[PDB]
RNA sequence: ACCUCGUUGGAUCAGGACAUCCCGAUGGUGCAGCCGCUAUUAAAGGUUCGUUUGUUCAACGAUUAAAGUCCUACGUGAU
């Protein structure tokens, strides 16, 4: 199966700078897992988003419909959404930036 | 005979009910419309040396109208045949295999679930219409000068020709002629009442005949396979239908609500 | 639907969108083959004398059935790469923007509250 | 194919033949040298 | 007894056993989905599954603003405001994907379409997203709530002060002068309220419907 | 000005042992997050802000709008 | 052999040519793939919306797969 645990895996053998899961209470209807990684650059990014999506393709769900990548053409963000799972790439700044922690921990108590 | 590729077999006349929605197990939303069958009955066979064409032909008809109100050579016809005569009679090309016997009745659980179909029928006659409504032309500003002119065709040709084209596009009778819409799903089957769920529009108003066939569109031309090939019979009795066949992806009503998990 | 010349309410944290301006923010092209912008489509925004590209996530007009329609034209201010110019969406963001194709989880992150 | 009003080979494999009603320069080693009339 | 609308069948030429197929259908559809008797102002809270989550529900509440359509097709158009945006959700009432429809506050409205709340003050149309559902006693004529709104000015999505609307919920003498209202009289179309072939009497199909349902049953 | 002297003392301390049993994150990046949280404003606000950082610093910890795993 | 100066668009509907702007098929390339450039063939289909200007045009803005060159008595004003 493609899971979380093969998500995190994944993207520690991969050496990701940094990892952040966020479990979203289903009464909040997007997913599951939040995920949210930082890279060296947008090398990187797109090497390790491209690798997590050939694992997906290639591990199992034949009848999970395939998935996107978004934000090829920027270099600072990029991000994957899975059946139950959202991978959200990006740089230091980019992170420190958008705050998606807090966001997405602190739903209505935040700036 | 069983069926074999390249065979055709015969169609039905419906009568095209209303439509309804429908909703498949994806969640999606699709249209449907009903087609009654209602008295359809085989009428007439020819062979194809005198089909007008190369291949045998089956005369249906279908809707029991009243002998009253019919020709005098109706009226034989219908009585050398032993039934009632029928409101319109469409002419489905067929291969000697599907041949059957004239006055067999046709059914609704001829089409199954799942197969692709075929529906012409007179549209919606709206009268002399003009070119606006008849061909979406655009027409004249309504203000800034233009005066009498806002619906009118502009240039019918070039001056040169001194003419004016044939099939020129120009103001007249729109609707009212024959129609097909391809390739139309059949969503479900009530074999109770006869009736066709089909997807989407059919040609025609509500309580019209419409002649219904297998598509003829190359993606579904070897599809025949697991269809009654001659037709339906009933009478063979070799399994009695469900009062509703359902396409697999059709949210059955009745079943749990869907739950995309 | 959203078209060229139609005034937009950026929901957004941008400074472009909360900033004060004689002019409200237009709509000056739907990037779209007709030019009609429903949920999910780009549009080009005259904001404070300045271009900027704009993703539709709310309108007037009605969508189809179980969608939510919205009182105003709700864009999100966007950079020409897509990442959204704001870093906060207050209103509701409908939820059909997830499998609509095209990038938006983007705008799903930022966003708050979802209809 | 470079259309030609006058056809010449240009190095040694080039040869003329005349196919599909028309005169033609083909070569094998050079295909730079292909020349229609 | 309340026959829910979009059992009654609009006037036309269409066959009845279309109506039979689509009520058998209907009622199919309402012994696994409860649809509870409500009416245009009362507040619904409904439960859909998403298709585009996997499995999850969403929960929306507003008040009904309109119930429109007949048969299988037929939706209830229901509106709030959230974070002071006005939304309103058109939702299928036999659409599978309605997991619940909860009546939050069984009431009836001086008008039977609340489409002039788009332009009354948003107070009308704010509602709280988690507030409790009231009670109404079994055997209770449906509570009909007289309230009048304040309109916001006069730049309106209709001009619901004409006769044609027949508004009765919406305070006119606050926004709109008497001679404003004067001018508006002039589409008054006085007979048509006594043209006798316009009226539709549903008293045999709603008997009819009232048959099968209990057939059903 | 907060709540109480030792609330948010208290706050901090569950929220360390909350990241103790983490599993799936990053430990050391989460440690440093809520130093930062709670090092770069908690030192000078206005006595009014404060109940309010308590109030989301709480919220965060009890996780009921979604929590790091 | 000094100077000067001697019906037109738009809208509407378009018919046609190919000397092709895009879509199709090929040859070559001072193109490794991506591409560009060039040539042959291809007219079934398509060929945007705006600001200033009366503009015939032109420039500019934003797009587009492309925003083709023309002939048709401005093609067409008893529309
Ligand atoms: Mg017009
Ligand atoms: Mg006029
Ligand atoms: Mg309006
Ligand atoms: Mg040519
Ligand atoms: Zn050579």
């Amino acid at each position: 199966k493609f899971d979380i645990d093969m998500m995190v895996s994944l993207l520690r053998q991969e050496n990701a700078r940094d990892i952040c899961v966020i479990q979203v209470p289903p009464e909040m209807r997007y997913t599951d897992y939040f995920v949210i990684v930082s890279g060296t650059s947008t090398r990187h990014l797109h090497a390790m988003a491209f690798y997590v999506v050939k694992m997906y393709k290639h591990l199992k769900c034949k009848r999970d419909p395939h998935v996107k990548i978004e934000g090829k053409d920027t270099d600072d963000w990029l991000c994957v959404d899975f059946g139950s799972m959202v991978i959200h790439l990006m740089l230091p700044e980019t992170r420190e930036i958008y705050e998606l922690e807090k966001l997405w921990t602190l739903r209505s108590y935040d700036d | 005979h069983p069926w074999e590729p390249g065979s055709f077999r015969v169609g039905l006349i419906a009568l095209k009910l209303g439509m309804m929605p429908l909703w498949t197990k994806d969640g999606q939303k699709h249209v449907v419309t009903l087609l009654q069958v209602q008295d359809c009955h085989v009428l007439k066979y020819t062979s194809k040396e005198n089909c007008n064409g190369k291949m045998a032909t089956l005369s249906v008809g279908g809707k029991t109208v009243s002998r009253f109100r019919k020709a005098t050579s109706i009226l034989e016809f219908y009585r050398e045949l032993g039934l009632p005569p029928k409101q319109t009679v469409k002419i489905f090309n067929i291969t000697d295999n599907a041949a059957i016997k004239p006055g067999t009745p046709l059914y609704a659980a001829h089409f199954r679930p799942g197969q692709y179909v075929d529906v012409t029928a007179k549209t919606i006659g709206k009268g002399f219409q003009g070119v606006m409504k008849r061909w979406g032309f655009k027409g004249q500003p309504a203000t800034h000068g233009q005066t009498k002119t806002h619906r009118r065709p502009g240039a019918v040709a070039t001056g040169d020709i001194g003419r004016v084209w044939p099939g020129t596009k120009m103001p007249g009778k729109m609707g009212n002629i024959y129609r097909t819409e391809y390739g139309l799903k059949v969503w479900r089957i009530n074999t109770k009442h006869n009736i066709i769920y089909v997807n989407g529009s059919v040609p025609g108003h509500k309580n019209c005949l419409v002649k219904v066939k297998d598509s003829k569109l190359p993606a579904y031309k070897d599809l025949g396979k697991n269809l009654p090939f001659p037709t339906y019979f009933p009478d063979g009795d070799e399994e009695e239908l469900p009062e509703d066949l359902y396409d697999e992806n059709v949210c059955q009503p009745g079943a749990p609500s869907i739950t995309f998990a | 639907a959203i078209q060229k010349m139609t005034r937009v309410r950026v929901v957004d944290n941008s400074a472009l969108g909360n900033s004060p301006y004689h002019r409200a923010p237009r709509c000056i092209h739907v990037y779209k083959k007709n030019g009609v912008g429903k949920v999910g489509d780009q549009i080009l925004l005259a904001i404070k004398g300045q271009k900027k590209k704009a993703l539709i996530v709310g309108h007037c007009m009605p969508g189809p059935r179980m969608t939510p329609r919205f009182d105003s034209n709700n864009v999100v201010l966007i950079e020409d790469n897509g990442n959204p110019v704001g870093t906060r969406i207050k209103t509701p963001i409908p939820t059909s923007l997830r499998k609509r194709e095209g990038e938006y989880s983007k705008v799903l992150a930022i966003a708050q509250n979802f209809v | 194919f470079k259309n030609k009003t006058v056809l010449k080979k240009r190095c040694k494999d080039c040869y003329l033949v005349k196919r599909r009603g028309r005169w033609y320069v083909y070569c094998k080693t050079h295909p730079r040298h292909k020349q229609r009339q | 007894r309340f026959l829910s609308p979009e059992f009654i069948p609009r006037r036309g030429r269409t066959d009845p056993l279309k109506f039979q197929i689509e009520r058998k259908d209907m009622l199919e559809r309402r012994k696994v989905l409860h649809i509870p008797e409500f009416y245009v102002g009362s507040i619904l809270r409904v439960t859909t599954a998403d298709p585009y989550a996997s499995g999850k529900i969403s929960q929306f509440l507003g008040i009904c603003i309109q119930r429109s359509g007949r048969g299988l097709g037929a939706t209830f158009i229901l509106r709030n405001v959230i974070e002071g945006q006005g939304v309103e959700i058109c939702f299928e009432l036999y659409n599978p994907r309605v997991q619940e429809i909860q009546v939050v506050k069984l009431e009836k409205r001086l008008d039977d379409s609340l489409l002039y709340l788009r332009d009354a003050l948003p107070e009308y149309s704010t509602f709280d997203v988690n507030m409790k559902p009231v009670v109404q006693e079994p055997n209770q004529k449906v509570p009909v709530n007289e309230l009048k709104v304040k309109m916001k000015p006069k730049p309106w999505s209709k001009r619901w002060e004409r006769p044609n609307f027949n508004i009765k919920g919406i305070r006119f003498d606050l926004c709109l002068t008497e001679q404003q209202m004067k001018e508006a009289q002039k589409w008054n179309q006085p007979w048509l309220e006594f043209d006798m072939m316009r009226e539709y009497d549903t008293s045999k199909i709603e008997a009819a419907i009232w048959k099968e349902i209990e057939a059903s049953k | 000005a907060p709540w109480s002297r030792e609330a948010v003392l208290s706050l901090y301390r569950a929220l360390l042992r909350q990241g103790r049993q983490l599993r799936y994150t990053d430990r050391d990046f989460y440690f440093a997050s809520i130093r930062r949280e709670f090092r770069k404003n908690q030192k000078l606000e206005d006595a009014e802000a404060r109940e309010r950082q308590l109030e989301k610093g709480l919220v965060f910890l009890n996780g009921k709008l979604g929590r790091i795993i």
